[PDB]
């Protein structure tokens, strides 16, 4: 076995490098040190760390939505320090409750939501500035930013793209561990089962697809990592038997294979296309389409079952039944 | 942490649709157990004599009864409802005929109750029934009532924590979260749907597409209200110990016919009763009660489903006392 | 009426479905899967005679030719006529069409199989700013073997038929990624040295064990041009020569394990 | 046919088993024993499945659904337009995919390269196995196992999830759906970053090892490295169905109530209940 595929067997200590960007090499603050156990299953060097302004923006932004979700959550316990912690993952910070269309909702139901999600949503802009100049700066291509991009698109969409376009605040995702996860189910009832949307449906055949590609590709380039496959940019501009090794086994096994810079532009397609299709998807539910299993049906596409304990019909439609 | 195999396991939908309890073993056997302690009827009597109407003073209710069935009678609601207190819990030891004690007066009024609950809502309770002792189980409060904000424990007869209590507000979340089987949904679904008549539980759309003028801003329902009727499910499944597919096929919660069991349409009716009892039976009883029994809104204790059902799909694993006690009903 | 709703039983989101699959087709069948194409095409059938025009399918599956401006001077651009020139020595089985080839000759000598390298540059791998990046420890002195972990120097080498094959005398580190890739070694008897990739290095605390190859074998590992860089070919040579022995340092190991 | 590097690798061996007699290609296809028993197993399954198929309601894809057997046949064979047909499909899945496998192990040995992509191939077959099988075995019928459509596998997901209340609660899905979006998200950095290293734009250079690491010890302080996000990738994914399993498996043999209250051992602890 390879046993350089599990882990460095002799790690390796050299001189810092640093590449030098078109702007803040100055701004790279803090010294670099090494860990013997990451150095293990990865690079042993953690730092420096760059510092722009776009990203110090972004600590500032996202800190002071953290402080409004943390405060509001410790209100809820009345301040007990122990219920605090005892109750956390139940704790949240919500949407309005009562309708107000797209009114200012009041503090005490759902300003402080509104406002945690203004800043939330500043810090990501400013995260994305970071993202995409430090690429810029280094002369690299700004893949990674358009799939970032997307990624704060979805977000947008299900914080309050969807709510203004239904016209109602009530609909944004809550802060809070327990209770994001409760809106899940919350919207998924309100829009006739998530299952039926076909946008869900792309969007998890993303997702699924990224396990498959990214296990894939993983295995395949520790496969070829006695070859150097580990070296990517030069199998792309020098093709070495590592990528034509690569290549042959999946040619081999179904009938067809991308190239070593291909593969990546896969990979990338379908961690894009998840967000992508989710956002698609949102942006119909509510405007468009209102319970995702009946415009299935309505389609001819759900299937269905023989009843096995006897068909029941609705009671209320029963005459003379009570409402 | 864990609970040990091997699980009970049935069939409520189509094979291959996941539809169906599951249930341990010995929590099963521990309910059943709790249940068994029901007792039996009391020996039947001969109807000899006149109605007790003509023979005692001060009979509203059981007046077409004789005199030792009307005893009979007596005897089992001491034994449904004040088994360690006995007859004086209601009555004065010197005046039957009394009304002094306030258990006399509300007595009568669940006399009344009961016999409506096995009349007007066969719907619901069928040839079951009920008697006192659905409710009581051996103690004049019942051990799983709701008052106008969640309470804990659930079972009264256990003593609460300083966190538990109702005045400790750090511990609100956490007797909310109780009554909803753990979930954090920031809703009570007792005061919202069981206590009045004012919510509709459904939220689902019924038809493919939003319909214009229902569908923009303040026309809209707010997505609270699927939160809402999510945590009275939560709370309705946790009082039957069951889970969804016991009443629904999750591929579309808002379908009836092949999409629903039986129990769903019971599980509607019960939904309707529990709102007329609290309505007309229970929350009126704030009149006659001592303040130590009101909660903090001068608000009467009242019922959900857990007050009969109390973790079982049936009252008492469907033990039954109405051929024993027609005097409890159905009433011609 | 109804939000989404369009004349004759259409609505809006059953239009996005149609668009949604005629998007993912279009960037997977005319982008994706002709950016795979960009090696290896065209592809070589049983002598392709038509000298005089090409044949239709060919160019269509083919992306435009892009052009990789590289780092220290120089283009690449793919995808590009790259015949594969050296003579291999290679016997057909059979007259079928995907019948496999048998080695005529060594087959780690004759790189053929496991064994083959690709023809890259023979050129040395360069760090950003120049130097060589696959330098051994004696050139690459600000480089050390982190505290914790064997230093190989000096450690023998057991091949696969448990024979102490030669004395590991380097290890060269990669200087753009802080790795080290092979260790060096005199193979005992031979004077002379050759360079093994790391990955076909179980390192012991006193011993480097290496089951690809048997010790007999160790004496035609492919040399080096010079002694203290190597380049990319070089490295592909010496890689490709210990997976040809996974299947082929013995006669057992070509053939089925049951 | 061929690739223009592709004939130097065509060479004999590697199988492991039958030597010479299927150690050949047709067209790009290596076939080898296991190519033969693949193709079987997926013939017969197909088979199967249009037999089942046509003595059902419909035709529509989207509402085709061969289903497993009532609970009550238990663990035993079922009448084969009633679970059976179900029955025998999954065998030659099960047949089909770990043929697949091994076929690939084969092709591995002939290109002398290492064994992990079948190896990490085996965590979809084995997460497979825990839906189909092992857990309808500790149930005690192939009853609780899925039903073969497209759309009618998500009704099983479905009610499945919502005999426990609410799914999302169950400890190991967390971790499961922890490390899908994980994954998902380090692809596109993974994939994004090389491409941006590759394709600068512009006419401009092409960069290097060192400006990968550069860019992510700016952005986030941390760079695992070349080699490492492989490793790293493959872990993930890998993870995604390795503590999932567990959240599937003890949901009904070893818990019977709802997820959310599993968190009663950390709610309920008496210091501050
Ligand atoms: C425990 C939960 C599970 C689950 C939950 C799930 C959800 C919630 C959703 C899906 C969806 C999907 N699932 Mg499903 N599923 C599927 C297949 C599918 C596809 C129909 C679809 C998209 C898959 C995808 O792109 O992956 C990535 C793989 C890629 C991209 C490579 C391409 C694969 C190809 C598209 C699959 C096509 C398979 C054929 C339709 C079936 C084979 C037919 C035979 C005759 C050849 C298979 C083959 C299996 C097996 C063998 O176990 C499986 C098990 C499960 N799914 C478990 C039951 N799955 C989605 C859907 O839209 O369904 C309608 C969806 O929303
Ligand atoms: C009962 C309810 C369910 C439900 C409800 C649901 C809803 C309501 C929505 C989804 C969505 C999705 N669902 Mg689905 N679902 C999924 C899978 C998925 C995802 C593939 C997809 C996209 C979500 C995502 O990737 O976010 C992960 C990535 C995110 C959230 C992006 C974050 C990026 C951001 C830049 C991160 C930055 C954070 C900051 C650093 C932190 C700062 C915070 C501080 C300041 C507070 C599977 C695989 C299954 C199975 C097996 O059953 C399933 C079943 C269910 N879903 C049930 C049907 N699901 C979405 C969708 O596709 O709808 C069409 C969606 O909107
Ligand atoms: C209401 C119910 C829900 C639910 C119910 C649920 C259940 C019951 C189970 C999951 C499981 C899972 N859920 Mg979950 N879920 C998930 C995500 C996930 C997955 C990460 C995880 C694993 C899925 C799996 O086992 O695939 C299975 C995929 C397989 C087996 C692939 C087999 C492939 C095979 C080897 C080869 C197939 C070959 C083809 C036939 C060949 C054809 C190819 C063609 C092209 C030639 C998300 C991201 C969400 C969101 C956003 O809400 C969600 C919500 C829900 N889940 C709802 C709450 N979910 C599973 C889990 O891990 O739980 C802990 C699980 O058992
Ligand atoms: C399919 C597409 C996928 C996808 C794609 C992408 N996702 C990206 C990019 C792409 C392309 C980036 O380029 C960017 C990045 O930068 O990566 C290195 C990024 C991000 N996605 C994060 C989180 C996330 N993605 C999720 C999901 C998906 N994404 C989906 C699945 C989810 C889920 C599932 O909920 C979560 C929680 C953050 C790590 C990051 C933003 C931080 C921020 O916006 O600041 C917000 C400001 C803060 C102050 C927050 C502070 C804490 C965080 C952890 C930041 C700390 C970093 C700091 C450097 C630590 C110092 C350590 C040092 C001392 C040693
Ligand atoms: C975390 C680990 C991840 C992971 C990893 C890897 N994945 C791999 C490899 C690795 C490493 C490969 O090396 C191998 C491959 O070669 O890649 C091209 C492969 C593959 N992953 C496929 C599908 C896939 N991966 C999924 C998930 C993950 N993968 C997770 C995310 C999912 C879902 C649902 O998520 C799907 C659908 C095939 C494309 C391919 C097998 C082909 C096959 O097996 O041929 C053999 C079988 C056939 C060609 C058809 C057989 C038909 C049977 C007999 C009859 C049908 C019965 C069937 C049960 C009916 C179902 C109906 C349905 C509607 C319910
Ligand atoms: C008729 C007969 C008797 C035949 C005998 C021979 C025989 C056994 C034939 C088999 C016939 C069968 C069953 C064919 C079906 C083939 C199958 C299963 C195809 C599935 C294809 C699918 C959907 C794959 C999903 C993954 C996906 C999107 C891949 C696209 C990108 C690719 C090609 C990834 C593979 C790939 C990866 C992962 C790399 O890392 C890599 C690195 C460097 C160079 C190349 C590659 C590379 O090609
Ligand atoms: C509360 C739950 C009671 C207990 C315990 C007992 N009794 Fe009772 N009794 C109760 C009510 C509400 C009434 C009025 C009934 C009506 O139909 O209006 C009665 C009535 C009687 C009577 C008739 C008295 C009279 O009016 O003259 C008798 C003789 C009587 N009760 C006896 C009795 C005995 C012996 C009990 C213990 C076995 C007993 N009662 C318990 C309420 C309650
Ligand atoms: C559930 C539907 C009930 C049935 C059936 C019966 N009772 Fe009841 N009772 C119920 C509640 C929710 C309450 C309020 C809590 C309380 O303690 O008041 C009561 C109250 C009483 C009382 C008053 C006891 C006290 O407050 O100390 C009495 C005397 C009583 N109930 C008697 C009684 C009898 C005799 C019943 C059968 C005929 C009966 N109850 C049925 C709930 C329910
Ligand atoms: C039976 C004892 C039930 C169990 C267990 C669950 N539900 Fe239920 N549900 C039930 C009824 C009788 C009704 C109708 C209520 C009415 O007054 O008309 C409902 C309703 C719903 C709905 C709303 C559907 C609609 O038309 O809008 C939903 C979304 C729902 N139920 C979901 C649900 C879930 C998730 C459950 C397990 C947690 C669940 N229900 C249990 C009866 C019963
Ligand atoms: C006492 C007054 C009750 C209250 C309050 C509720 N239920 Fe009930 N239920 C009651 C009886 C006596 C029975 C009959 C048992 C029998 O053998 O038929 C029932 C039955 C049900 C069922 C049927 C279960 C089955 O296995 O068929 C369901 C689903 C049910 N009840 C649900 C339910 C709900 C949701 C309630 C709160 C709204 C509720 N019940 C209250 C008695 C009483
Ligand atoms: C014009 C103006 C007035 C209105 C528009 C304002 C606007 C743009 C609003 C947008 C709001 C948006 C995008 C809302 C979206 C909210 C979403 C998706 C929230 C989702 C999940 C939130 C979670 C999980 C938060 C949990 C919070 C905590 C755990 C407390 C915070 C503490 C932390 C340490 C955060 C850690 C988070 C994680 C890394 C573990
Ligand atoms: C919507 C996000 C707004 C955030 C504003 C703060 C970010 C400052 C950006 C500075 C960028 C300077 N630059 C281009 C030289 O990198
Ligand atoms: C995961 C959800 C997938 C559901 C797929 C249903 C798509 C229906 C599209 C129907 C196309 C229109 N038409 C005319 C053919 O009915
Ligand atoms: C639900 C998501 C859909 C993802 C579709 C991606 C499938 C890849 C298709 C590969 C086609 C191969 N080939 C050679 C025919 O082009
Ligand atoms: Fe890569």
């Amino acid at each position: 076995a390879d046993y350089q595929t599990i882990y460095t067997q002799i790690q390796a200590r050299g001189p810092h490098i640093t590449v030098s960007g078109e702007w803040g090499d100055n701004d790279r603050v803090g010294k670099p040190f090494y860990s013997y156990w990451l150095g293990k299953i990865g690079d042993a060097q953690i730092g420096p760390i760059y510092l722009g302004a776009s990203g110090i923006a972004a600590f500032a932004f996202g800190s002071t939505a953290i402080l409004i979700i943390l405060f509001n959550m410790a209100a809820e316990v009345h301040f007990d320090p122990l219920q605090f912690f005892r109750q956390f993952f139940w704790l949240g910070l919500y949407p309005p409750k009562a309708q107000y269309g797209m009114g200012i909702p009041p503090l005490h139901d759902g300003g402080w939501w509104l406002m945690a999600g203004l800043f939330m949503t500043l810090s990501l802009g400013s995260w994305w500035i970071r993202v995409y100049s430090r690429a810029r700066a280094l002369g690299l291509g700004t893949h990674i930013a358009w799939n970032f991009a997307a990624a704060i698109f979805f977000v947008l969409c299900i914080g309050c793209i969807h709510p203004t376009l239904v016209g109602s605040w009530s609909e944004g995702v809550p802060f809070g561990i327990w209770p994001h996860i409760d809106w899940l189910t919350a919207f998924s009832i309100r829009y006739g089962n998530f299952y039926y949307c076909p946008w869900h449906g792309f969007s998890i055949g993303f997702a699924y697809g990224c396990g498959l590609l990214f296990a894939a590709h993983g295995a395949t380039i520790l496969a070829v990592a006695r070859f150097g496959g580990d070296r990517e940019i030069e199998q792309i501009t020098d093709r070495g038997t590592a990528v034509e090794r690569a290549a042959l086994f999946w040619r081999w096994t179904i009938g067809f294979n991308a190239t070593i810079e291909s593969v990546h532009r896969w990979g990338w397609f379908f961690s894009l296309m998840v967000m992508v299709s989710a956002s698609v998807g949102i942006l119909l539910t509510g405007t468009f389409v209102d319970n995702w299993y009946l415009w299935c049906v309505k389609h001819g596409a759900a299937p269905d079952y023989p009843a096995y304990l006897p068909a029941t019909p609705d009671p209320a439609s029963l005459p003379g039944a009570p409402k | 942490c864990f609970e040990p195999p091997p699980a009970t396991t049935t069939q409520t939908g189509f094979r291959g649709l996941s539809m169906g309890e599951v249930l341990h073993p010995a929590t099963v056997k521990a309910k059943k157990e709790r249940d068994a302690q029901y007792p039996p009827a009391l020996a039947a009597v001969k109807a000899e004599g006149p109605p007790v109407s003509q023979v005692y003073k001060n009979v509203k209710v059981l007046g077409n009864l004789t005199e030792a069935e009307f005893l009979r009678t007596m005897t089992a609601i001491t034994e449904w409802v004040s088994p360690q207190e006995g007859c004086t819990y209601c009555h004065d030891e010197n005046n039957l005929a009394s009304e002094a004690k306030y258990p006399y007066v509300v007595a009568r009024r669940m006399l009344e109750m009961t016999r409506a609950i096995n009349t007007n809502w066969t719907q619901h309770v069928a040839q079951t029934g009920v008697t006192c002792y659905t409710c009581h189980r051996g103690t004049p409060l019942p051990p799983y009532v709701r008052y106008l904000e969640p309470t804990l424990p659930l079972n009264n007869r256990e003593t609460p924590t300083h966190v538990e209590r109702v005045e400790t507000r750090s511990g609100y979340v956490v007797r909310l979260a109780k009554y909803t089987a753990y979930s954090a949904l920031n809703y009570d679904p007792f005061t919202m749907f069981l206590a009045n008549d004012k919510r509709q539980v459904r939220v689902v759309p019924q038809t493919a597409l939003p319909l214009v003028g229902v569908s923009r801003g303040k026309e809209r329902r707010p997505l609270s209200d699927a939160y809402a009727t999510f945590a009275l499910m939560m709370s309705i499944s946790d009082s039957l110990g069951t889970n969804c597919t016991f009443c629904h096929n999750a591929q579309t919660f808002e379908s009836w016919g092949k999409k629903s069991t039986p129990q769903r349409a019971i599980a509607w009716w019960g939904i309707r009763m529990v709102r007329d009892l609290n309505m007309n039976y229970l929350a009126p009883l704030n009149a006659s009660l001592p303040a130590s029994r009101l909660g903090r809104q001068g608000e009467a204790p009242q019922a959900d489903c857990r007050t009969c059902h109390q973790g079982v799909t049936k009252p008492l694993f469907g033990a039954s006392r109405l051929k024993d006690y027609p005097e409890l009903g159905p009433i011609k | 009426m109804y939000h989404g709703a369009l004349a004759q039983h259409l609505d809006i989101a059953q239009l996005v479905w149609y668009a949604q699959w005629l998007v993912i087709w279009t960037v997977v069948l005319l982008y994706l899967r002709r950016e795979d194409r960009r090696e290896g095409y065209p592809l070589v059938e049983p002598l392709g005679l038509v000298k005089l025009a090409p044949e239709d399918g060919q160019v269509y599956e083919l992306p435009y030719p892009k052009t990789f401006v590289l780092p220290h001077g120089g283009t690449v651009t793919v995808p590009r006529r790259r015949p594969e020139t050296r003579e291999l020595k290679l016997a057909q089985t059979d007259g079928f069409e995907g019948a496999p080839l048998q080695p005529t000759g060594n087959p780690l000598v004759d790189a053929v199989g496991p064994a083959s390298y690709a023809e890259r540059a023979e050129v040395v791998d360069a760090t950003v700013d120049g130097k060589a990046k696959i330098v051994p420890l004696r050139v690459a002195t600000d480089f050390s073997i982190a505290e914790g972990d064997v230093d190989p120097r000096g450690l023998p080498v057991v091949a696969a038929d448990g024979v102490e094959a030669g004395t590991v005398t380097d290890l060269w580190v990669d200087r753009s990624e802080h790795y080290f890739r092979y260790l060096e070694l005199s193979v005992a008897g031979s004077a002379r040295t050759a360079l093994i990739p790391l990955g076909f290095c179980d390192v012991k605390k006193d011993k480097i064990v290496v089951t690809s190859i048997l010790s007999e074998q160790f004496a035609n590992v492919p040399r080096l041009q010079s002694r203290d860089q190597i380049t990319l070919r070089e490295e592909d040579k010496v890689s490709a020569y210990y997976a040809g022995g996974l299947l082929y340092a013995t006669p057992e190991r070509a053939e089925s394990l049951l | 046919a061929l690739l223009s590097f592709e004939r130097k690798y065509r060479v004999r061996g590697g199988t492991l088993i039958g030597g010479d007699l299927f150690d050949f290609w047709v067209g790009p296809y290596f076939v080898g024993f296991f190519g033969v028993s693949a193709i079987f197993f997926i013939f017969l399954g197909v088979s199967l499945i249009g037999y089942a198929a046509s003595q059902g309601p419909t035709w529509d894809p989207f509402a085709i659904s061969i289903n497993p057997p009532d609970l009550k046949y238990g663990l035993g064979a079922a009448p084969l337009l009633e679970g059976g047909f179900w029955q025998a499909i999954t065998v030659c899945a099960l047949g089909a995919f770990i043929s697949w496998m091994l076929r690939e192990v084969e092709i591995s040995r002939k290109l002398g390269i290492g064994w992990h992509v079948p190896l990490a191939f085996c965590v979809p077959i084995f997460m497979f196995c825990v839906l189909q099988v092992f857990r309808p075995l500790l149930l005690g019928s192939w009853g609780h196992a899925f039903p073969y459509g497209i759309l009618s596998h998500l009704d099983w997901v479905n009610n499945f999830g919502y005999q426990y209340l609410n799914w999302h609660y169950n400890p190991g899905h967390m971790s499961s759906v922890s490390f899908l979006f994980v994954n998902a998200m380090a692809l596109g950095l993974h994939g994004g970053l090389i491409l941006s290293v590759a394709n600068p734009g512009d006419g401009d250079k092409v960069k290097t090892a060192e400006h990968e690491n550069q860019y992510f010890r700016d952005v986030v302080g941390y760079s695992i490295g070349a080699l490492s996000i492989h490793r790293l990738g493959l872990f993930l994914a890998s993870n995604i169905f390795l503590t999932g399993a567990f959240g599937t498996i003890a949901s009904g043999p070893f818990w019977t109530r709802g997820w959310p209250e599993w968190w009663g051992w950390w709610l309920d602890i008496p210091f501050w209940s």
